[PDB]
């Protein structure tokens, strides 16, 4: 990854496009591999898991009540 | 077989805690961190007591 | 020239917390900046 | 000039009106840092 | 030796307010807080003797700038002449010293203070 970026334009281009195989503990490509996920199950997490993150930081004081 | 309760043998002693899991050695790292947190603003000598 | 004025000394200085917590909530010097609040304030009229 | 005029009794009420100030006073402190965008949210 | 009425703390109160205005920085409003701690001392005695603080502090304050002699304090017995000369009010110099040294001392020590760990009896 850190050679896609510089990889540069000229496919011979590759560095992109590799994950972890847990099985065989070696760095394959994915796509010959098989395993491929919707662009848009990115997308909707990191905005979800960012919104859960943003309003704990802004908390500076928990008030609790105890029930009557 | 003398009784039909027929009791389990515990390894150790009874109100011994737990280990191994996960978190264990974690568990000693935030008891040296939260010791810190006092002794953090004590430094410096524009610190506090 | 009375008791009623150095009450009004006062009340001045109570709005000054509110520019003093903007400071505080981020991270700057109050005194720094009321320092040029004052001074920039004086000149200006507004907007300041 | 002392032990003419008026003396002050039931002094009680000047103590009274600074428990209101104080306890009206902590509960500023905590909405204090809300103000500003610098702000933060409180949850109750 | 000294003389008190509240004569020798007027007369401290005002040589570190002076001093606020050349030094300036960010200590300037420290020697404000203690030339106002000074005169609690008198504006104390005012209330005990059901006088005003307000008119007896800046009596002494507008007596301190116009002449050199800081002999002039409050009167709880009011008997006239502020002058303690003639009241013939005297205090021992080690006693005040110490007032200062023994408040300002103290008060270095509890503003340090940031945990407070008490344990139950």
């Amino acid at each position: 990854h850190a050679a896609s970026q510089m990889a540069k334009p000229e496919k011979r281009r590759s560095y992109r496009n590799y994950g972890l195989d847990l099985i065989r503990g070696k760095i394959v490509d994915e796509i010959h591999a098989g395993v491929l996920e919707p662009t848009i199950s990115k997308v909707k997490s990191l905005k979800s898991a960012l919104e859960a993150c943003v309003a704990i930081l802004r908390i500076d004081t928990m008030i609790t009540v105890d029930p009557e | 077989n003398f009784g039909s309760q027929t009791p389990t043998i515990v390894v150790l002693k009874e109100g011994t805690d737990a280990s191994q899991g996960k978190g264990q050695i974690i568990s000693n790292i935030n008891a040296c961190v939260a010791v810190q947190e006092a002794l953090k603003p004590t430094l410096g000598p524009l610190g506090s007591d | 020239e009375g008791v009623q004025a150095f009450i009004w000394q006062e009340f001045a200085s109570a709005l000054e917390v509110i520019p003093t917590t903007l400071a505080e909530n981020a991270g700057l010097n109050s005194i720094k900046v009321v320092t040029e609040l004052r001074s920039k304030h004086e000149n200006g009229e507004l907007n300041d | 000039v002392p032990s003419n005029a008026t003396f002050k009794n039931k002094e009680k009420p000047q103590e009274v009106r600074k428990a209101n100030i104080i306890a009206a006073r902590s509960v500023a402190d905590a909405i204090r840092t809300s103000l500003g965008p610098k702000g933060m949210d409180k949850m109750i | 030796v000294v003389y008190g009425g509240g004569a020798a703390e007027v007369t401290m109160s005002l040589a570190v307010s002076e001093e606020a205005d050349k030094q300036r920085g960010i200590d300037q409003y420290a020697f404000r807080g203690f030339a106002q701690a000074l005169d609690t001392i008198p504006m104390t005695l005012a209330e005990n003797s059901g006088l005003d603080p307000i008119g007896t502090l800046s009596t002494l304050k507008s007596k301190q700038l116009k002449e050199k002699i800081s002999n002039i304090g409050v009167d709880c017995l009011g008997y006239g002449s502020n002058d303690m000369k003639e009241l013939f009010v005297v205090d021992p110099f080690i006693g005040k010293k110490q007032q200062i040294l023994l408040a300002t001392q103290l008060c270095r020590m509890i503003l340090k203070i940031d945990n407070v760990i008490i344990s139950g009896k």
